[PDB]
């Protein structure tokens, strides 16, 4: 019955973007399942590339590795820069 | 009054310093439409095509050797992307009453196959 | 507009142009 | 008092639910700590140059809410958006109006 | 000028491959271009799966590992 | 002596005033239930009475639409290849000669 | 039922094509279209009682409309 | 320092090439373009099962939801002649 979904996350970060902004539940699940496709995408590469290197474990590098081999152009460069933040900040913080 | 300068030189005479039977055009074409078609060996000359991956690797990344394999993978995969791109030219140029290729017929099959 | 030549049209040679 | 992953990676999308998922989907063996930190961090990014691009539409259209209809001009008048969701197909987007030259009236 | 090594007789021959019997004048340039800007996206993801193996060298593997990501799997080089 | 004639747009103008009316909908085209229909007689093919969720109709419709717009529009740029603007069979044709699910 | 393609009508498959931005549509399109629908809705028809009988569903589900949708490209979002 | 093992179906290519053509051999080159061939189509194969199990919210790659799959993929007959030759060649094997 449970239902697990991205909503009150993705509602969480248009506030910080937009925070007067309403949203669409469809819309909403527009949100979701592109959230949900972008992420297998990205993992499913990371996977592979993993598979190929005969690794065996999904390290932040690989995450970038993808990121940077499927989005594409610019929303990369943005992507990186956001994601090593990120997980600076979660090894500043431990 | 317009002036420019084209000699690019200040000063002149820079060397002496201290520092018979003929086939209708296209039953040849059509032959050797058949020899290349018959045929499976390559293309684009080898070298000149490795070295035109060397200039453009160079930019994503410096030293980047090429096992021998792979120019080779770069050369068949460029050879059949640019035949499935050019069948899908003589198409697009078949349909528009014609027999000649032209730059249209081919920035358009690519926004058709989608590949733009 | 229109770009001048490269070349004299008196001479046929290079060098500095009135256009 | 236990603090979220998120808090500690300064997110808004859970990392932590990035890491199970993760897991059981198996994309490999093992995982490690950073990489749902990682992938929340990116797909924030997506959300939210989506979400933005998807508000500058709105306001346009002067509507409060974000219809689905928006959330495809966003995608694609952006020609990056565009590409990764290229293949894709939003719910009830309408196309990007335009039509060819040669159809104007002379 | 690496690229007009991609010579004309070259793109003729490709288009005698493809089939065409009168090439444009026009078209042996554009076919560079569009040449390129393809090798520079495989050679692009050649490249990032190359910097992801430590490895300096590419390998063939590689070029055929970035054609199986673009889409156009190339059979007869591994994997 | 002068005698009355109706205003009828020149070919043309009506045409382009419901392209500019229709590019701004994104309500569905196809009507639903005479789509509906569409299926039940192309998956009574593929397995018996197979009932079909009111959602799965809109989705495999919106699937469709989309797929559809987005041929006419590859076929269009093909009628425009050939200077003309009407589309015929052999663009719809054209297009998918260059997809490759011909 | 039978032959209910011809409930896709002239008057929207123009609509369609009108939405596409086409200006003149020339008969013997009509037909043609038709044809193209049912051919794509016939493999994502068919990839998705595949998906209901594997489930062992009987009721064809969005669900695996939408995956079906995948698997030959055309991914379609929101639905789930 | 003997190179390690490096996985081919090499070997079992050509067993099946001697069961039709018998007097036929391969090339180096078209028995790799076999070996590619293999792994692709078994990688294909191999991930839509996985899928299909995801999705059912099950988890075991068993032999219903690979017939499902090779059927999603292989096309046409290919698929209708190989779902049989598979039902057969596990019954033969759960045979004994
Ligand atoms: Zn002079």
């Amino acid at each position: 019955t449970r239902k697990e979904s991205y909503a009150i996350y993705v509602y969480k970060v248009l506030k910080q973007v937009h925070p007067d902004t309403g949203i669409s539940s469809k819309a909403m699940s527009i949100m979701n399942s592109f959230v949900n496709d972008v992420f297998e995408r990205i993992a499913g590469e990371a996977s592979r590339l993993a598979h190929y290197n005969k690794r065996s474990t999904i390290t932040s590098r690989e995450i970038q590795t993808a990121v940077r081999l499927l989005l594409p152009g610019e929303l990369a460069k943005h992507a990186v820069s956001e994601g090593t933040k990120a997980v600076t900040k979660y090894t500043s913080a431990k | 009054a317009r002036t420019k300068q084209t000699a690019r030189k200040s000063t002149g005479g820079k060397a002496p310093r201290k520092q018979p039977h003929r086939y209708r055009p296209g039953t040849v074409a059509l032959r050797e439409i058949r020899r290349y078609q018959k045929s499976t060996e390559l293309l684009i000359r080898k070298l000149p095509f490795q070295r035109l991956v060397r200039e453009i690797a160079q930019d994503f990344k410096t030293d980047l050797r090429f096992q021998s394999s792979a120019v080779m993978a770069l050369q068949e995969a460029s050879e059949a992307y640019l035949v499935a791109l050019f069948e899908d030219t003589n198409l697009a140029a078949i349909h528009a009453k014609r027999v000649t290729i032209m730059p249209k017929d081919i920035q358009l099959a690519r926004r058709i196959r989608g590949e733009r | 507009d229109f770009e001048n030549e490269d070349f004299c049209s008196a001479c046929n040679q290079s060098g500095s142009f009135l256009c | 008092k236990a603090k979220t992953r998120s808090s500690r990676a300064g997110l808004q999308f859970p990392v932590g639910r990035v890491h199970r998922l993760l897991r059981k989907g198996n994309y490999a063996e093992r995982v490690g700590a950073g990489a749902p930190v990682y992938l929340a961090a990116v797909l924030e990014y997506l959300t939210a140059e989506i979400l933005e691009l998807a508000g500058n539409a709105a306001r346009d259209n002067k509507k409060t809410r974000i219809i689905p209809r928006h959330l495809q001009l966003a995608v694609r008048n952006d020609e990056e958006l565009n590409k990764l969701l290229g293949r894709v197909t939003i719910a009830q987007g309408g196309v990007l109006p335009n039509i060819q030259s040669v159809l104007l009236p002379k | 000028d690496n690229i007009q090594g991609i010579t004309k007789p070259a793109i003729r021959r490709l288009a005698r491959r493809g089939g065409v019997k009168r090439i444009s004048g026009l078209i042996y340039e554009e076919t560079r271009g569009v040449l390129k800007v393809f090798l520079e996206n495989v050679i692009r993801d050649a490249v990032t799966y190359t910097e992801h193996a430590k490895r300096k060298t590419v390998t063939a593997m590689d070029v055929v590992y970035a054609l199986k990501r673009q889409g156009r799997t190339l059979y007869g080089f591994g994997g």
